[PDB]
């Protein structure tokens, strides 16, 4: 049942539904929080 | 399959109940002088019981009271021989036995709060340790200091360093609220030890033993807590003088709602004191200890601690 | 069946009883093929480890029930009316209970709305006037719930104590409530039942923490959910920035419970404190464990 | 059939006998097709090559069973108590054993609920009294194993020396533990058996390493599988902190056995050790391998 | 105690066992009657053979005994009979150590002995852990009978 | 017919048919038509 359907889909991974908008954003999101500190305030 | 081999049965077994093969299960033909036995073993392969068969013209009937069979714990295992006359016994079924009956884990089981408990410390690592949590003046309050000019062993106190006051609470409490105390402690100066029972969470409440010495004024007093550091004297005090290496034993009877302490090996009660206002129960069960000296030096302090549950 | 009732009380007060004895007299009953509606869904993480992954946690899933009823009646005009009434029954914003009654007792389920229902057949309803209604309901609180215990302790000493007797019989950790009246110093328990996920489930077996003083007309109401603020103050006031960084950290374990101190001291007109303990299960019934 | 048998022991000790001899009496039985139940589940590793792919490795992954049992009785009412004991058995945070018992021995699997049960028909279940429940549990350790084989060595000599037999009958390599006295310094095995994975298959073919120097009071448990830190000591002394990074790197490799070699010195009261051996296998039931 | 409504002598045991030989017995009695109390100590799953400490109380029997139980509710004494008069709140603790095998009761806060016996033949070890209490009036009204009672593992 | 097909991918979103290297590429152009203007001509 399980294998073979949607629950291998998963294992697969992000083949079906997953979007590109959110996973620019948070590699954005952890790229800002990397380089945000050590940015110079002026 | 050339050879022959017995089969993978099982057993039933129940509480207060004869067990009972019937004859019609172990058919077949058996001549005279054929004996049948059962045989229970554990995981080991220790013998844990045996039985004989009631073997007839053409069965074989079982039949023993609940008494044999009641230490024949499940998944203990089962092997029945049949052995016809002038034959070596061969086994005609094996397996397991499991109980079909009411299931009672609680009687097994013991739970963590129904456990008495023993607790020890001896301070000679000259390490305060993780199982003792500073009160009063915070972390870092406490301290273990040598005595390396006499012949004695390290003892706790505040750190004299920062603090000439300090407590201690013993890390996790104790399953009764009967509790038994003996401290072997050494009196190097003046100051007050206080030993602290029936404490809550943060020892804002508690009965205690203390023991003050000084230049004149050596006697045990039954205090009351009013947080870590402060204390009400309940009762009169009783003259004491504090030698070093000295073992007192404080007792917290529940059931008489009584705290006395015993000097050495004394049978009778140094100080005793009854019916105080603390709360007791589930949340008054810590442990602990304090210290508090005019001077930067220590006074009374403990070389060796132990708890126990009950008295 | 006689051995299981579902009912549900609508937003609106509505009484419907879809299966067991008296279904079907309202109008409405229930079609099977039920789903996520007997076990609580819970989703389990693990992480990578020597042997392929290890057990991270559990996480509890909101419920998502999709299930049908049938709206049946001899002429359509009533049928219709009764159409109307099942779904002015529902709503999106606010909850209704769906209870099941068993000889394990009653049990309710909190459901709202998830999407809009899927109503009748291809062709005109009035047509058969007995259609059926496809119900995509949630519920954000997955646990079968029981009414709540609730206990009353008032005293009229100044310093006084006493013992709330509290068990949690169901297959889940519960979070306990109190009310507590003004003025006075409380001390409330936060026992943590051996409860490991602080690494100091022996150090706070009996762990009692100190709210912070309550001037007059200051009652609080201290609920341990995470869902709500833990203190919160009848007028308004921050009671909570004299609290010193703490907090009531610990549920109640399933399968214990004791007598639990709460203490009142410095109270010149007495005081009142009030424990509400809910009754959490994960299922619609279930025999007690222990 | 009488040459199998499967049982299930709950987290909360329940006994219960899906399959083989005495199936059923307990009111549960298992329905066909369990899968990841078996084998388990590896899956290898390939590098881009000349000629395509090379192998790069394998890794043994978590077994995701997927299996439906059958709860029975004659009445409704005993049905719901089956169902609930059989829930009982069951729980995400702790994990139950599954035994398989055959002419190989018995062999115990420990599961863990990996999601919600899925129980009963489309109608409800006390129409029936005969229902089944799917259940997706997951053994995190995915190798089917047997009590542990234990040795013991004692003496009272203050330097001594022994030999431990020890045999892979097995079909994956075996993490061995031990459990060393205190006082004294002990030297232990850690023979390669040949394995190449640190391209030092016949350079460690004699490895010997040595423990720190165990204080009074300070027995240890040296546990080389990779779950598990190596050295912990009883009394809560920082022992691997005083090992210089050294370690047990070697299992005991299937099909492979010897006299292992244990040194003792420094012992002025002469302590003891513990070898303890698992048996893992990768199959409910296999013949040994030579 | 009893149920005098129907009965006058009776045996009592505590559902779980203890898991050492030695073990200590506290227990706040009342006196409101005459009649013996018994605190039963290494008894079986029946209370067939045990040892006990008795307090009777009484207008010439003001006293306590070692006892060695033959079955829950007849028993033979061992020993002599200290005399001990018996308050309302009165704690007495029931000591049996394994070490000494030696059975002891002490009253209130002392800690000497009040009674003591040795070398009593009763079968120890496990399958003979088991703790309780009985009593026994000859009329229908109570006694010397516990209003608290605790059980610890060892002394 | 829509309901449960296709036309309920399309409100899946970019689960079937979509690319990475143009989204990457527009998204590129978005950030360099955002920092171009006030990149020095040094």
């Amino acid at each position: 049942s399980s294998g073979g359907g949607p629950a291998v889909v998963n294992n697969y991974g992000d083949i079906h539904t997953a979007n590109y908008d959110e996973f620019y954003k948070g590699q954005q999101r952890r790229e800002a929080q990397q380089q945000a500190p050590i940015l110079p305030v002026r | 399959m050339l050879s022959t081999g017995p089969i993978m049965e099982t057993l039933t077994l129940t509480v207060g109940s004869a067990f009972e093969i019937p004859g019609w299960k172990l058919r077949g033909e058996y001549p005279a002088g054929t004996t049948s036995h059962l045989v229970f073993t554990d995981a080991a392969g220790g013998t844990l019981g045996e039985f004989e068969g009631t073997v007839s013209a053409k069965e074989i009937h079982y039949l023993q009271a609940p008494d044999d069979v009641k230490n024949i714990p499940h998944g203990a295992n089962f092997q029945l021989f049949v052995t016809y006359p002038s034959m070596q016994p061969q086994c005609l079924y094996f397996g397991t036995a499991i109980r079909k009956e009411p299931r009672y884990p609680l009687s097994t089981v013991v739970s963590p709060e129904d456990s008495a408990v023993q607790y020890k410390a001896n301070f000679v690592g000259q390490y305060i340790g993780p199982m003792w949590k500073p009160m009063g003046n915070g972390w870092g309050s406490l301290g273990i200091h040598t005595h390396a000019l006499i012949s004695e062993a390290p003892s706790m106190g505040p750190n004299y360093s920062l603090f000439s006051s300090a407590a201690a609470r013993w890390l996790w409490s104790m399953n009764m609220d009967s509790v038994t105390i003996v401290v072997r402690v050494l009196n190097v100066g003046a100051g007050k030890f206080n030993v602290i029972v029936c404490a809550d969470y943060q020892m804002q409440t508690y009965l205690g033993i203390q023991f003050e010495t000084g230049i004149s004024n050596n006697k045990v007093h039954v205090i009351t807590g009013d947080g870590p550091l402060n204390w009400g004297y309940q009762g009169d005090a009783v003259n004491n003088t504090t030698a070093n290496g000295d073992v007192y034993t404080i007792k917290y009877n529940d059931l008489l709602d009584t705290i006395s302490c015993y000097k050495g090996t004394s049978l009778t009660p140094l100080i005793e004191a009854s019916g105080l206002d603390v709360p007791h129960g589930e949340g008054f069960r810590y442990t602990g200890l304090a210290w508090n000296t005019a001077l930067l030096s220590p006074g009374v302090e403990p070389t060796a601690w132990e708890a126990k549950d009950g008295v | 069946t006689d051995f299981l009732k579902i009912e549900l009380i609508g937003r609106d007060g509505s009484h419907w009883v879809l299966s067991g004895p008296g279904m079907g007299q309202q109008g409405v009953t229930l079609n099977p093929n039920l789903q996520q509606f007997y076990d609580a869904p819970v989703k389990t993480l693990y992480v990578p480890g020597p042997f392929g992954e290890e057990y991270a946690g559990k996480r509890v899933q909101r419920r998502e029930i999709v299930f049908s009823v049938q709206a049946y009646d001899e002429d359509p005009d009533t049928w219709s009316t009764v159409d109307s009434l099942w779904r002015w029954a529902w709503d999106y914003d606010e909850e209704s209970e769906l209870r099941v009654s068993t000889s394990d007792g009653t049990r309710f389920l909190k459901v709202r709305l998830m999407e809009e229902p899927k109503p009748y057949y291809e062709k005109d309803p009035h047509i058969t006037a007995d259609n059926p209604i496809v119900m995509t309901v949630t519920a954000t609180f997955p646990y079968w719930q029981d009414e709540p215990e609730e206990l009353i302790w008032t005293t009229l000493s100044t310093e006084d104590m006493t013992r709330f007797p509290v068990r949690n019989d169901g297959d889940v950790p519960v979070w306990l409530k109190w009310t507590l009246t003004a003025p006075g110093l409380w001390i409330l328990p936060d026992f943590s039942w051996g409860n490991d996920m602080y690494s100091r489930g022996r150090e706070d077996l009996g762990r009692t923490v100190a709210m912070p003083e309550l001037v007059a007309g200051e009652h609080v109401s201290v609920d341990s959910d995470p869902r709500v603020q833990t203190l919160i103050a009848v007028n308004g006031m921050p009671t909570q920035n004299r609290w010193k960084g703490n907090d009531l950290l610990y549920p109640l374990m399933p399968g214990k419970g004791a007598e639990i101190p709460v203490q009142l001291k410095n109270a010149p007109e007495g005081g009142a404190c009030k424990l509400t303990r809910p009754r959490w299960y994960s299922r619609p019934w279930s025999r007690p464990g222990v």
